[PDB]
């Protein structure tokens, strides 16, 4: 079927081709070089392998080439032109080179070489002997590139060594290595960086990764419009931020004395050191930056001897600022990604004022919500299209294969078994299996009971219980090995898994602290009857199974980034370390080592990059670190998102297909349940049988009146108004209520009218409908409960007992008053109804997640049981070195001689399962997780002083947890939401009144093409239409707006008056031109201007521009007001906002917005209700806790404004551990129960840990849920729009 | 703390000898706390002679063996503290050691140059 | 933290009265050393006279006959930093009608800095024999009662109107 491509064959082929050329389709993908062997001829004769064969392709028949074989499916096409012009295709050198190149042992040689090289670049300071290994490595890389060239050629023509793009890298690395072998140029780090490119040889050689990388690159190239739109939006908001704040973060508090009659400028010329700055400005204790300031009363204040100035460097090494457009863009990107944005929020509020929290609210709603969401929703459609095409083509190929097979078919046309029988059914009956399952659950509950302060009878009870459990399991495995077939016992994965567990347990018994955690794996045996644990198993298996190439690519990416970071800045972190550490030692996060570099890369992938970026920029220059970190984010996050989406789609659709019934094999649990049900029914029936053997229109005329009384819009409006008033009256009970006697009295009397009115309403409803209707309604039940609480409070107060604790708590429960508003507002009620129906849907996944987190909590408890204890110098919080106080005995002995010493313990630790749950929540949210990691990796033992990085490799515990219980569990949650959307036969966030204008507005987007304006012929007026009709005036205007944008970006802080004047006059010229275009458009489009929304926008933009400039120059000359001046000089951005015209990538975005706002408004109303209730309760309880951690003089619960600021901050979970930490204080010496608060009698200065924990866990859970539905609404609206 | 110095320098008798002692530190060089000691010995095991120092400014001890033929020809800000020796004499053959203390770095910068007087 | 509450002005003959002069720092984390002085000028006198001085947890009353053994410290206790300079009168009289001054002197300690500041608080006290209820509470109570009465009147009027309406409708049909 294939000749050996003889001399005559080549000669004749060349002759025919030359004759055709003198007289003077597409390649088929089914057998393109590198795919597989076509099954047309099935196998191949064994008497000819790797010999140059006639090319099996008519399309390349007219070209010069041949084919080779490698004893396998893969076929490669080699050019028949001579290699370099001195090596014929029949030469034995070429034949041997081709044979070597095609042999698979060659590929395995390359694999071994490159993987050993990868393990070698992991070394930070390699010793001398590694040079020999490097030399043999470059040698091995030689003899392979040489083989490739000897087989094909360097640049001879097509199908040569250099034609495939992926061979360029190999040549580049070869020449770079042999160029730096002897020639001395450049610094060591830059030269060493380039050997990381040999890691991409992994992508080159390992199958599949080629296709994966190609797909990722194509997807990135497809993603351009979303990227440019995001850049433009960040730029516009950066301009807004730069205008509003400019040098605001440069505010500090300067002494009022300045002895030796030194002026501020004369002082800020010899100030270089932090401790010297500390003598003239005000630094908080332990802070590295000076405290920020404010000029308005709502902004921050600083002490008596300190006035406020605008001189110095910006906070965070000078990188956090709005002064320059670039730094403002950096800040806006950080606030987009929500990375440490709480610090920026607090700094901006302190510097400018609490009134500017509106800016943060708007930006968090617009960028951190919408643009990120639509980035995800645009990368998801690429998947929903590519996978659809792939499955379609796979189905077509399978159908073609079946048709070909049909065509081909048509063309063809006793010793021990007698005693083993008993155990055959005694170990496979339902009773034993259900007993084993119950034993598994009891063992889990038994092991989730260890705790740090355990008593010895308890410890040995646990030991003996686990001994009994492991004995039971070993017996139940031996009864399947010695009593059942040893060879059939290994045909089931569950059997192998159980065998592994039992051998590990026996090893531990007949023997570290990690082996006892492998018993926890047994809880996965319930997956065989629980069809959600099975779904999690399938998710993880698909991660390592079918979609394992994506995971491998991600692993290679992370390894490459870690190595690159180490090589670039690992010596910087070592030399220039006193730039970023006062102790002059390495910080916690650095790149001196491979493990630490990988940890930094993992952090950046998780979403925490700026804090490490600051130190990177401090040690190793700005541009290098910026490029490295930005590339790391853009690549790693995209690959992780691709993995997430592909795995989610596969597990959702490709995995769940209902191919078989629900447990087609009779489940042992189901059989046992059936037997139990039958037995219970029979026993109950027998017991019952044995027991029986042993033995005046007036009332209507008023009820109709009252029923109709509670129907009218007047009654409903009156009650809603009273609800609003009674709810708002709660916001006034600040800590400052004592200094407002009149308002206190008016409120103390208004609550009585409110109680009376609501009681009257309750009685009217009682007589209106009646108990049957009233007590069957949940809303009525809720209202009646609130009324009962209020009535009890009133009765108590009227009868005294106002100091009773239970009555005081019941009064504190008055914060539920606003919940009465959650029945009379239609959007609120509809959203609540929609939200309530989803609880049973997600209950199963919630339980699965709880089980997984329990396993992780038990593991964490075993690992770190009471090992966070530390001897601490309370004066400065410095953990004593382990060389001085090695353990608790010495710490306590030091307590006897010293004064400020404490054997302190972390508030959120792994002492028991509940505290482990809380710690895992913090780790999964990446809020406060770093303190836990530090305390864990410093672990030594129980009653031992922690040592720095003594258990460094416990970071892997947190890495594994984040990968498993935070990524896969989230994937499962989304997967069980998607199928919920699918089960339905057919918006449920909208009300009936909004539905009508929703339908009305649907046609607005789908509008017929606008009728063109007629051509007017009038003297001069006609030429003006000829002027503004063509795509040159519009494009010139667009570039004019772009230039205006550039001259707006040029502005900075500290620019000279000459620059100010130049920019002012340029903007004046721009306004003149923009008015000229508008007048020309009017006189050329008489009576048709204002007939297109864009023209009205242009007109209003021109008018607001002229007015803004006029009031700006009026405020500057007279009525000085910096804040209002800044606000007025903000209509200039209307011109750049006009740029969105002429681009069909922003208008659709805006239309999706205006489609989604209704549901977003309803959800925001509900969220504001929840936030209001939580704020009120926060004022009630946490208004007197100690000011520490995230609760300070400006962000506390002492007022409604402060409470709402904090609650908005933590709505995103940002810094929710900082506010909870002060509340976890219960008992001294971290408390003062008898603490006097002047101006009030609320003696006591710390809160209830239980109430605080429930507060801050419940609130974040509700916020997460509400935002999930908020995302769902916009995602569905986008789905419909697109 | 990298110090670049020549291993050995040969200078003709009666000519000028510029011994390079350059260093590299991430931290800005500030004269308030920069420290430099230049020492001379006849041999590796011989005693060292303190002639040129830098505590605040350039200080020359004017040792009897060099008279006044030693001056400064470097710049701490440019990270070059090389000195200028004019009219080299045969007795000047020996070893010069360059000791640098640039805070907040703690490593001690050592630079050794073996100067040999040629005919 | 702290709240600045103005004192009251209705000392009742024979009873006790607490005069609260609360002055607090602009930043609560600061360390200070505060002492105070009170001076009193009767309704029928021109110049203020010093009556007491409190420093380092010791009260020192001047040789004054109108306050000898009738004023005791009721301010911040246990600390050298005082943010509540209150005092207590154990037996109010008619010579305790006048204007009080509360001079509070604060010495704040910062890093290589020692700021000495001062505040003054003026308190006017008129002594009566029967504590008269304040206009705010009296008016608020009257308004709450009249609002309840008018609401009840409106409700009952509407009930009777609706009863007649539905009776007429039922009889018609
Ligand atoms: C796939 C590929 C994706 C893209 C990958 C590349 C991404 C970004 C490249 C950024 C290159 C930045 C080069 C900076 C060069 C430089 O040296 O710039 C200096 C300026 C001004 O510094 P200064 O003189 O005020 O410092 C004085 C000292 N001090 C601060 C202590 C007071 O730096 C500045 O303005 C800061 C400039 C920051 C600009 C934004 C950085 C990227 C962020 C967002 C983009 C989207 C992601
Ligand atoms: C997707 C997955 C999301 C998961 C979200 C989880 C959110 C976090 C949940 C809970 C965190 C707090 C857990 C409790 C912390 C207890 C801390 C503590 O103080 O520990 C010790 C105390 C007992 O005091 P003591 O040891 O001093 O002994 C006193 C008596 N003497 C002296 C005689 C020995 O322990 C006690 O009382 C403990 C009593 C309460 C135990 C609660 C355990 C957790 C329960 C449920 C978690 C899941 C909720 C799911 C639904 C919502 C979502
Ligand atoms: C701090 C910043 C300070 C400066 C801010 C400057 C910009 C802010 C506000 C000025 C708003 C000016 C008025 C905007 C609406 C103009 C208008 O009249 O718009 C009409 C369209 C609906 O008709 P249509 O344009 O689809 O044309 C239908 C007929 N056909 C298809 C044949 C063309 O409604 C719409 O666009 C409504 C769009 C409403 C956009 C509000 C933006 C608020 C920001
Ligand atoms: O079900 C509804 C029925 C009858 O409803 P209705 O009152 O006629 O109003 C609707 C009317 N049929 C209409 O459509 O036009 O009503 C029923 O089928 C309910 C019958 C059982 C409940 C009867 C009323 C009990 C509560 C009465 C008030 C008790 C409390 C009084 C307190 C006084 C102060 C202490
Ligand atoms: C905040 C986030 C966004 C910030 C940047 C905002 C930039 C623009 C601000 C002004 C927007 C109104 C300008 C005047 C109306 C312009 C206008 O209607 O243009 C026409 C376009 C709709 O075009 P279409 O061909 O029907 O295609 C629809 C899809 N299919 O329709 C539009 O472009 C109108 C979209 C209006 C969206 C209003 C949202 C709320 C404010
Ligand atoms: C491991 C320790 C900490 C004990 C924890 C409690 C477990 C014993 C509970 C928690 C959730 C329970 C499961 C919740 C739901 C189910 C599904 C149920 O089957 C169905 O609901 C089938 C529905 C269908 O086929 O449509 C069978 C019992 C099972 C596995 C339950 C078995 C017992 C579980 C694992
Ligand atoms: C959904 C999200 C909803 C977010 C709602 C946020 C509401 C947030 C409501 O409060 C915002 C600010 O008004 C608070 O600060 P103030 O201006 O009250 O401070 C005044 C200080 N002086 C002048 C008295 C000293
Ligand atoms: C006794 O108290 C309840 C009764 O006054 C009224 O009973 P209902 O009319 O609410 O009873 C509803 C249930 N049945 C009567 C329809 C079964
Ligand atoms: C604070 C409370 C609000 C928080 C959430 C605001 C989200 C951000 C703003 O969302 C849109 C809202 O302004 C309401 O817009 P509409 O008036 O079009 O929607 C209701 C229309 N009808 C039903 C009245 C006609
Ligand atoms: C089946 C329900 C209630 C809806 C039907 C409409 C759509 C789009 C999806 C379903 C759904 C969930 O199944 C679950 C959630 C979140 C669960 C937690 C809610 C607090 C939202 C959510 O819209
Ligand atoms: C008040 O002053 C009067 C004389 O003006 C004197 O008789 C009386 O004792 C004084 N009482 C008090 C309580 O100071
Ligand atoms: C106020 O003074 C009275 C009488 O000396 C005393 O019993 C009480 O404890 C004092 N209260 C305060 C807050 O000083
Ligand atoms: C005040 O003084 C009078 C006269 O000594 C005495 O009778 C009265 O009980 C005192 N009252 C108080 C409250 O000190």
């Amino acid at each position: 079927s294939f000749v050996h491509f003889t001399k005559q064959s080549l000669a004749l082929i060349e002759q025919r081709i030359a004759e055709r050329k003198s007289k003077e389709p597409k390649p088929s993908s089914d057998l393109e070089a590198g795919k597989q062997l076509p099954f047309i001829y099935g196998d191949i004769p064994p008497g000819m392998v790797s010999e140059p064969l006639e090319d099996l392709d008519p399309y390349y028949a007219d070209k010069k080439t041949f084919i080779v074989l490698n004893k396998g499916k893969t076929i490669f096409r080699f050019n028949a032109t001579p290699a370099l012009y001195m090596l014929s295709p029949f030469s034995p050198l070429r034949r041997i080179s081709i044979k070597i190149l095609v042999h698979s042992l060659f590929s395995m040689l390359i694999m071994c070489t490159i993987l050993t090289n990868c393990i070698f670049m992991t070394m930070n300071n390699p010793p001398d002997w590694t040079k020999n290994v490097e030399y043999t490595f470059t040698g091995i890389y030689t003899f392979e590139s040489l083989v490739k060239i000897l087989a094909r050629g360097f640049c001879v023509g097509e199908f040569t060594f250099l034609r495939d793009p992926w061979n360029w890298l190999d040549f580049v690395v070869i020449v770079f290595a042999y160029l730096t072998e002897f020639v001395n140029l450049g610094n060591v780090s830059a030269l060493r960086t380039f050997r990381v490119l040999r890691a991409l040889k992994t992508i080159s050689v390992i199958p599949g990764l080629k296709t994966i990388v190609g797909a990722l690159i194509q997807s990135v190239k497809k993603l351009s419009d979303v990227m440019i739109l995001t850049v433009f939006c960040l730029s516009v908001f950066a301009l807004i931020g730069l205008q509003l704040f400019m040098g605001n973060l440069k505010h500090k508090c300067f002494r009022n004395s300045l002895e030796n009659n030194e002026t501020l400028e004369s002082i800020m010329n010899t100030l270089e050191s932090e401790e010297d700055f500390r003598k003239y400005f005000y630094y908080l204790e332990g802070s590295k930056d000076a405290l920020l300031c404010g000029f308005s009363t709502d902004s921050g204040q600083c002490p008596e001897g300190y006035t406020c100035v605008k001189i110095g460097r910006n906070p965070d090494y000078g990188y956090t600022s709005f002064d320059t457009f670039s730094w403002a863009f950096l800040a806006l990107f950080r606030l987009m990604t929500q990375d440490y944005w709480e610090n920026l929020y607090q700094q901006t509020l302190r510097a400018a004022g609490k009134t500017y929290m509106i800016f943060f609210v708007v930006v968090i709603f617009l960028g951190s919500f919408y643009l990120i969401n639509l980035i995800l929703a645009v990368v998801a459609m690429a998947y929903e299209e590519q996978n659809q095409a792939n499955i379609e083509e796979a189905k077509q190929k399978e159908l073609e294969f079946q048709q070909m097979l049909d065509r081909l078919k048509k063309e063809q046309e006793p010793y021990w078994i007698k005693f083993k029988k008993c155990i055959y059914f005694i170990v496979m009956d339902p009773f034993v299996d259900l007993a084993i399952t119950i034993c598994i659950v009891l063992n889990t509950l038994f092991m989730a009971m260890e705790h740090h302060p355990m008593t010895e009878e308890f410890k040995n009870v646990l030991a003996i219980g686990n001994l009994v459990f492991t004995g039971i399991f070993a017996a139940e495995m031996v009864l399947k090995l010695i009593a059942m077939d040893p060879y059939e016992y290994f045909q089931v994965g569950w059997n192998i898994f159980d065998s592994l567990i039992v051998t590990l347990s026996l090893v531990e018994l007949f023997l570290l602290s990690v082996l006892r955690s492998f018993r926890l794996l047994r809880v996965f045996k319930l997956a065989k009857s629980w069809p959600t644990l099975n779904m999690l198993i399938k998710i993880i298996g698909n991660s390592v199974g079918a979609l394992g190439n994506l995971t491998l690519v991600l692993a290679i990416i992370v390894f490459i980034f870690a190595v690159v970071g180490m090589q670039l800045f690992g010596k910087s972190y070592k030399e220039c370390v006193c730039k970023i550490n006062d102790d002059c030692t390495l910080p916690r996060w650095h790149m001196n080592d491979f493990f630490h570099s990988f940890l930094i890369v993992f952090r950046v992938l998780c979403g925490e990059w700026i804090e490490t970026m600051w130190d990177c920029m401090e040690v190793a220059g700005q541009a290098m670190c910026l490029i490295v970190y930005m590339m790391v984010m853009v690549i790693g996050n995209l690959v992780v998102l691709n993995l997430f989406l592909a795995l989610l789609l596969s597990s959702f659709s490709s995995d769940n297909l209902t191919a078989i019934e629900e447990d087609p094999d009779a489940n042992n649990l189901q059989i046992a349940v059936t037997r139990i049900k039958k037995g219970i029914n029979y026993v109950k029936q027998t017991l019952r049988e044995f027991i029986l053997k042993a033995f005046g229109k007036i009332w209507w005329n008023i009820r109709k009146t009252c029923y109709k009384i509670v129907e009218h819009s007047w009654f409903e409006s009156f009650i809603v108004l009273m609800i609003l008033l009674s709810s708002g009256a709660l916001a006034f009970e600040d800590i400052y209520i004592e200094r407002k006697k009149t308002i206190k009295i008016i409120l103390e009397y208004a609550d009585k009218i409110f109680t009376y009115i609501f009681i009257l309403e309750m009685l009217l409803k009682w007589i209106a409908y009646g108990y049957k209707t009233y007590f069957t309604n949940a809303w009525c039940w809720l209202d009646f409960l609130i009324v009962d609480v209020s009535l009890v409070t009133l009765v108590a107060n009227t009868l005294g007992y106002s100091d009773l604790g239970p009555i005081k708590s019941l009064r504190t429960l008055r914060a539920l008053r606003p919940l009465r508003a959650l029945s009379r507002f239609e959007g609120m009620r509809v959203v609540v109804n929609a939200l309530i129906g989803a609880i049973p849907s997600i209950m199963n996944v919630l339980l699965v997640c709880l089980i997984f987190w329990l396993i992780f909590s038990i593991m964490g408890v075993n690992l770190f049981a009471g090992k966070f204890y530390e001897c601490i110098n309370t004066t400065d919080g410095s953990r004593f070195p382990a060389s001085q106080v090695p353990n608790r005995s010495e710490c306590f002995a030091l307590m006897n001689v010293s004064q400020n010493v404490r054997w302190k313990n972390l508030k959120v630790n792994f002492d028991n399962v509940g505290l482990g749950y809380l710690s895992l929540l913090q780790v999964a949210t990446f809020k406060g997780w770093t303190i836990i990691m530090y305390a864990a990796v410093d672990s030594v033992n129980v009653d031992k002083q922690p040592k720095y990085e003594y258990s460094l490799y416990m970071y892997i515990y947190f890495v594994v947890f984040i990968i498993f219980g935070s990524f896969f569990t989230l994937n499962l949650f989304i997967g069980v939401i998607i199928d919920n959307f699918n089960q339905q036969k057919k918006d449920i966030f909208m009300t009936e009144e909004q539905k009508k204008y929703y339908n009305a507005m649907k046609k607005l987007g789908s509008k017929k093409p606008q009728k063109p304006i007629p051509r007017p012929g009038n003297k001069i007026q006609g030429c003006i239409f000829d002027l503004v009709t063509n795509q040159a005036f519009d494009i010139s205007i667009m570039v004019l707006i772009c230039l205006n944008m550039v001259t707006m970006m040029v502005e900075k802080e500290g620019q000279s008056q000459h620059m100010t004047e130049v920019l002012y006059w340029i903007n004046v010229v721009f306004i003149i031109l923009f008015t000229g275009e508008c007048v020309l458009k009017l006189i050329s489009l008489r009576h048709y201007y204002f007939t297109v929304g864009w023209n009205i926008f242009d007109f209003v933009v021109v008018i607001i521009s002229i007015v803004g400039m006029f009031l700006a120059d009026l405020i500057e000359t007279y009525f000085v007001s910096p804040t209002l001046f800044r606000v007025i000089r903000l209509a200039r951005i209307g011109r750049i906002l006009r740029l969105v015209k002429g681009a069909k990538g922003i208008r659709t975005l805006l239309f999706a917005l205006m489609m989604s706002l209704p549901a977003l408004f309803n959800i925001g109303l509900l969220l504001f209700l929840v936030m209001f209730i939580y704020a009120i309760f926060g004022m009630s309880n946490f208004a007197y806790v100690k000011k520490e951690d995230g609760i300070n003089d400006m962000f506390n619960f002492e007022t409604f404004g402060n409470s709402m600021i904090c609650l908005f901050q933590i709505t995103t979970s940002a810094g929710w551990d900082g506010l909870l930490a002060p509340i976890l204080n219960s008992k001294p010496p971290d408390c003062d129960p008898k603490k006097v608060h002047p101006g009030s009698s609320v003696e006591g200065d710390c809160g209830n840990p239980s109430v605080g924990i429930f507060y801050f866990v419940s609130y974040i859970i509700i916020s997460f849920l509400v935002v999930v539905n908020m995302y769902i609404a916009v995602i569905l609206e986008n789905f419909s729009v697109a | 703390m990298e110090v670049t110095v020549p291993a050995t320098l040969n200078v003709l008798n009666g000519s000028d000898a510029r011994l390079p002692c350059t260093f590299n530190s991430c931290y800005t060089v500030n004269h308030k706390q920069f420290s430099l000691n230049w020492t001379y010995q006849e041999c590796n095991n011989c005693s060292e002679e303190m002639f040129l120092q830098f505590r605040m400014k350039i200080i020359n001890l004017k040792l009897e063996r060099f008279q006044d033929r030693v001056e400064f020809s470097g710049n701490p800000s440019k990270y070059d503290v090389s000195v200028m020796l004019r009219n080299v004499q045969p007795e000047d053959e020996g070893i010069y050691n360059c000791y640098i203390m640039n805070p907040p770095d703690r490593h001690r910068g050592h630079g050794k140059i073996h100067l040999q007087v040629l005919m | 933290g702290c709240v600045e509450v103005d004192s009251e002005t209705e000392a009742v003959y024979g009873m006790t009265f607490k005069i609260l002069c609360i002055s607090c720092k602009r930043r609560s984390e600061t360390n200070a050393e505060t002492f105070t002085e009170w001076t009193f000028r009767q309704k029928g006198t021109e110049e203020f006279v010093k009556i007491l001085r409190y420093e380092n947890e010791v009260l020192q009353l001047e040789e004054d006959e109108r306050f000898e053994g009738r004023v005791v410290w009721n301010g911040s206790r246990g600390t050298k930093d005082l943010q509540d300079l209150s005092i207590f009168i154990t037996n109010v009289t008619y010579n305790h009608s006048g204007d009080y001054e509360c001079h509070v002197y604060r010495l704040l300690f910062f890093e290589n800095y020692e700021h000495n500041t001062s505040v003054v608080k003026k308190i006017h006290i008129e002594v009566v024999d029967k504590a008269n209820r304040d206009m705010a509470s009296i008016v608020s109570e009257i308004m709450m009662y009249v609002l309840i009465v008018v609401l009840t009147i409106w409700l009952v009027a509407e009930m009777i109107y609706c009863y007649k309406k539905i009776a007429a409708a039922t009889e018609t049909a």
